[PDB]
């Protein structure tokens, strides 16, 4: 017989024999993230090691089958992934310390408490507190203390761990036919099988910059408008020509500017698009948020959540009795078991993420028919983009009025749309420079172009230039501020969030063609449109089988990320921001700092 | 004409795996099919070739009832002329099937916690199963051109184990399947209806 068939009957033995292992890792992994115990860290790691051992043993057996003989391309992808030498190229000396460092940096981030300088026994932790302080407080000193203490008491202790994290990871990628660890992540977007739809590791880094350049004019007029409205909330604390203090931004890191809406809302007297206050007054419990999110996907034809979802998902905080990893997570455990773990509070920012995370589940549920190795998003951005297409539609005032969170007599207006668009731009437009800078810092660190003595200098040298954000307090190289975010302590490719955004408006425009839509790219609730849902269902069911360039093209018509739909969505705001910055400065001075 | 013991095979404590299904002859008794209609727990009660309502009015010389446990989405493979892993390697129904296929959920029984790996199924077989065939073979599966004396790179154990867990989704949940066929011969009606 042929060697391709000899390899088909190898993947078949793999797929059926692998699921109960991955699931077993999953169940234990779920039982730790929802229940923090020393008993369950061991159980999670044992099933992770046995799963890893199954990978190593069934990866070596996969090498014997040569790819060049295989012609069925979908078979080639699955063999290609299973033949990849992962941490196996690392010796027992390297792989242990790498895993030990990765666990240690996650636990420091997980167990990161900051003691009040007065009454040291009072300790605030980043998740329950130290995030309300960094999202609601208008005290510059209180924000300065929550931002600096977190990036010094917690950040500095990660500096030695991150330094050896880079070199041990770089030894892995360079061994496994890459240039650095950054290329390993960049290989997610590579297609090298189909002419015309091909892609390269570097083509991403050029497309991102080429598409980020056309975002910069929009970002500047968002930056200038926010700066002028933050100068009122924090008088004598923000330079009208200079950059923005980091702690005064929406969250702990400046990743999202959503919370600044309260300080930057253009027309306050119009009914609030931020329906967070509306939900609490209507006793919207966490179940309703996901139930209302569920009805949204049902309205477009996508399935109900499985019975195992509601029974086995964790939607609230379990309480003080048992701890939990309350970072929002969607789980494709396998075996038809789909769960969402999230510390859902009664807020619009959690209502939208419930749509976002359920978007992952709808993506996860759709490509479950695909073989195990093809059970994944078309790229990293596709998974995040899919959930955002819903929260893009669900955040519209028409949809909010449809679910009872906005007045039944709510009338749209020129002013309300600006309120809605600006709030969206704070979350979407505001995060693009943050994501582009953060990865470009990590990418150059992995390439080595940023030496170890010029790490923190170059982190804020770019944060002032690219993002227009300044350090409130000078930071030694002893600090490790990049790692203060989750996606860097827990080693996740972060460029997925920049690519996500350009996809999400590319998708929504096409989905708002399949749904017969009159007006602009906003006011585009695809809710109740089965044509919009099924057009996405076709893309979701493919998963990784067809190339993401082809998968995107079949949906929107472009083989690459297009920034034009994003700008057309925000064009009523971009024109309005410029007219609100005639008597204001657009841009930022790199040289100004709040400590000079 | 004592009632046909349909309860023994359906309500049985333990159901066999798919690669070795359990066949029980039913004869020398008047069959009450109306008790089968009433049971609402049957998620997939679909007779093929004969309507259930006229089953009580017709008589057969023999009644074969096959019992086994498949996965949730593999129940569709227990159907005429279907293709897949179970239908081609485990239990194939004739394309001209004249009978019934009944299945219900067995999480409460077959599935527990941890993993109920007790149930097995055939993953590889050289030939496709001829209809109403059972392969109990534990002999390996030589996918390659190298002789098979031990489970190795291309020698695979043909049987694999279902992982049945209460957290699994409907597709991966254990379903007990009973298949009632019929067999008309030149013999008296050993299985009849209550009217006759
Ligand atoms: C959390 O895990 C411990 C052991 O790791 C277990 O005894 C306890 O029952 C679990 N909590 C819940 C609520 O299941
Ligand atoms: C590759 O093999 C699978 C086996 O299930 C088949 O479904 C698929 O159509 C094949 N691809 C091509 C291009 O023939
Ligand atoms: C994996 O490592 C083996 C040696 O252990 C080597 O022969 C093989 O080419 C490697 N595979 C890849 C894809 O680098
Ligand atoms: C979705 O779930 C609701 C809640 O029970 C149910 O009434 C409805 O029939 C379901 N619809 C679909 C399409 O699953
Ligand atoms: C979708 O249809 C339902 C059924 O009448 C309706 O109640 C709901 O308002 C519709 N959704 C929108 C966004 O109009
Ligand atoms: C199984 O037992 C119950 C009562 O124990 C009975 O009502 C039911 O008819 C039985 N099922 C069959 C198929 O005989
Ligand atoms: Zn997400």
């Amino acid at each position: 017989s042929t060697i391709e068939e000899q390899a088909k009957t190898f993947l078949d033995k793999f797929n059926h024999e692998a699921e109960d292992l991955f699931y077993q890792s999953s169940l234990a992994s779920w039982n730790y993230n929802t229940n923090i115990t020393e008993e369950n860290v061991q159980n999670m790691n044992n099933a992770g090691d046995k799963w890893s051992a199954f990978l190593k043993e069934q990866s070596t057996l996969a090498q014997m089958y040569p790819l060049q003989e295989i012609q069925n391309l979908t078979v080639k992808l699955q063999l290609q992934a299973l033949q990849q030498n992962g941490s196996s190229v690392l010796s027992e000396d390297k792989s242990k310390r790498l895993n030990t460092i990765l666990n240690t940096m996650s636990t420091i981030y997980s167990t990161g408490k900051v003691c009040n300088p007065d009454n040291p026994q009072e300790c605030l932790l980043l998740e329950p507190g130290l995030n309300e302080i960094m999202a609601n407080s208008l005290d510059y000193n209180e924000r300065l203390w929550a931002w600096e203490s977190w990036r010094s008491e917690v950040g500095k202790q990660l500096r030695p761990l991150y330094e050896e994290y880079v070199v041990l990871k770089n030894e892995m990628a360079r061994a496994n036919h890459y240039e650095d660890y950054g290329d390993y992540w960049r290989g997610d977007y590579e297609v090298n099988g189909v002419d015309g739809y091909d892609y390269s590791r570097g083509q991403l880094i050029e497309d991102v910059e080429h598409t980020f350049e056309e975002i910069k004019p929009l970002y500047e007029h968002l930056h200038a408008y926010v700066r002028a409205k933050l100068m009122n909330a924090y008088p004598s604390y923000i330079s009208p020509i200079g950059c923005l203090p980091a702690h005064l931004l929406g969250d702990m890191w400046g990743r999202f500017w959503t919370n600044l809406y309260s300080l930057t809302v253009p027309f306050g007297q119009k009914p609030n698009i931020d329906v967070t206050d509306a939900m609490v007054d209507q006793a919207w419990d966490a179940q309703r948020i996901f139930k209302e999110a569920e009805k949204f996907f049902v309205s477009v034809g996508l399935p109900n959540m499985t019975q195992g979802f509601w029974e086995n998902s964790m939607l609230t905080d379990p309480g003080n009795v048992q701890k939990a990893v309350c970072h929002p997570t969607a789980w494709d455990l396998g075996k038809g078991d789909f769960r969402i773990l999230m510390c859902t509070k009664v807020t619009m920012d959690d209502f939208l993420t419930a749509h976002h995370e359920m978007g992952h589940i709808q993506y996860d549920m759709a490509y479950a028919a695909q073989p195990f190795l093809l059970r994944n998003g078309a790229n990293e951005g596709f998974h995040e983009a899919v959930g955002e297409i819903m929260s893009l539609s669900a955040a519209t005032p028409k949809h909010l009025k449809s679910i009872g969170l906005l007045s039944p007599d709510f009338q749209e207006d020129n002013e309300t749309e600006i309120n809605f668009l600006l709030k969206q731009a704070l979350t979407i437009v505001g995060t693009l420079p943050f994501t582009y800078m953060l990865e470009k810092w990590r990418w150059m660190v992995f390439k080595g172009e940023i030496p170890k003595d010029q790490w923190m200098k170059k982190w804020w040298e770019m944060k002032r230039e690219i993002v227009g954000v300044v350090e409130p307090v000078p930071h030694d190289e002893t600090y490790c501020d990049p790692a203060s975010l989750f996606h860097v302590s827990n080693d996740y490719s972060f460029i997925r969030y920049y690519t996500r955004t350009l996809y999400q408006f590319q998708f929504q425009e096409a989905l708002c063609q399949a749904a017969k839509h009159e007006g602009p790219l906003h006011k585009c609730d695809i809710s109740n449109s089965t044509e919009a849902g099924q057009k996405l269902f076709n893309m979701l069911r493919l998963g990784k089988s067809e190339p993401w360039t082809l998968a995107l093209e079949n949906v929107v018509g472009a083989k690459n990320m297009n920034v034009r739909p994003l700008l057309n969505y925000f064009e009523p705001l971009f024109t309005w921001l410029k007219d609100q910055n005639k008597n204001s400065f657009v841009g930022w001075s790199t040289d100004w700092s709040p400590y000079a | 004409t004592n009632l046909c013991p349909f309860g023994e095979v359906f309500n049985a404590t333990r159901f066999a795996s798919v690669y070795a299904w359990n066949r029980r002859r039913i004869s020398n008794c008047v069959a009450d099919y109306s008790v089968l209609y009433n049971t609402t727990s049957f998620s997939t009660f679909k007779c093929y070739g004969v309507s259930p309502t006229k089953l009580n009015d017709l008589c057969f010389t023999n009644v074969y009832a096959d019992s086994f446990v498949v996965r949730g989405d593999e129940v569709r493979q227990i159907a005429p002329g279907q293709t897949g892993k179970i239908a081609d390697y485990n239990y194939k129904l004739p394309d001209d099937f004249m009978g019934c296929v009944i299945a219900w959920n067995s999480i409460s029984l077959d599935a527990k916690v941890g993993g109920n790996y007790n149930y097995y199924y055939r993953l590889f077989r050289k030939s496709v199963l001829k209809p109403f065939e059972r392969d109990i073979s534990t002999q390996l599966y030589q996918a390659g051109d190298k002789p098979c004396s031990v489970e190795g790179p291309d020698c695979y154990y043909p049987l694999q184990s279902y992982g049945f867990q209460s957290t699994n989704g409907v597709g991966y949940q254990p379903y007990r399947v009973v298949v009632l066929s019929f067999e008309l011969l030149n013999a008296p009606a050993t299985v009849c209806g209550p009217k006759k």
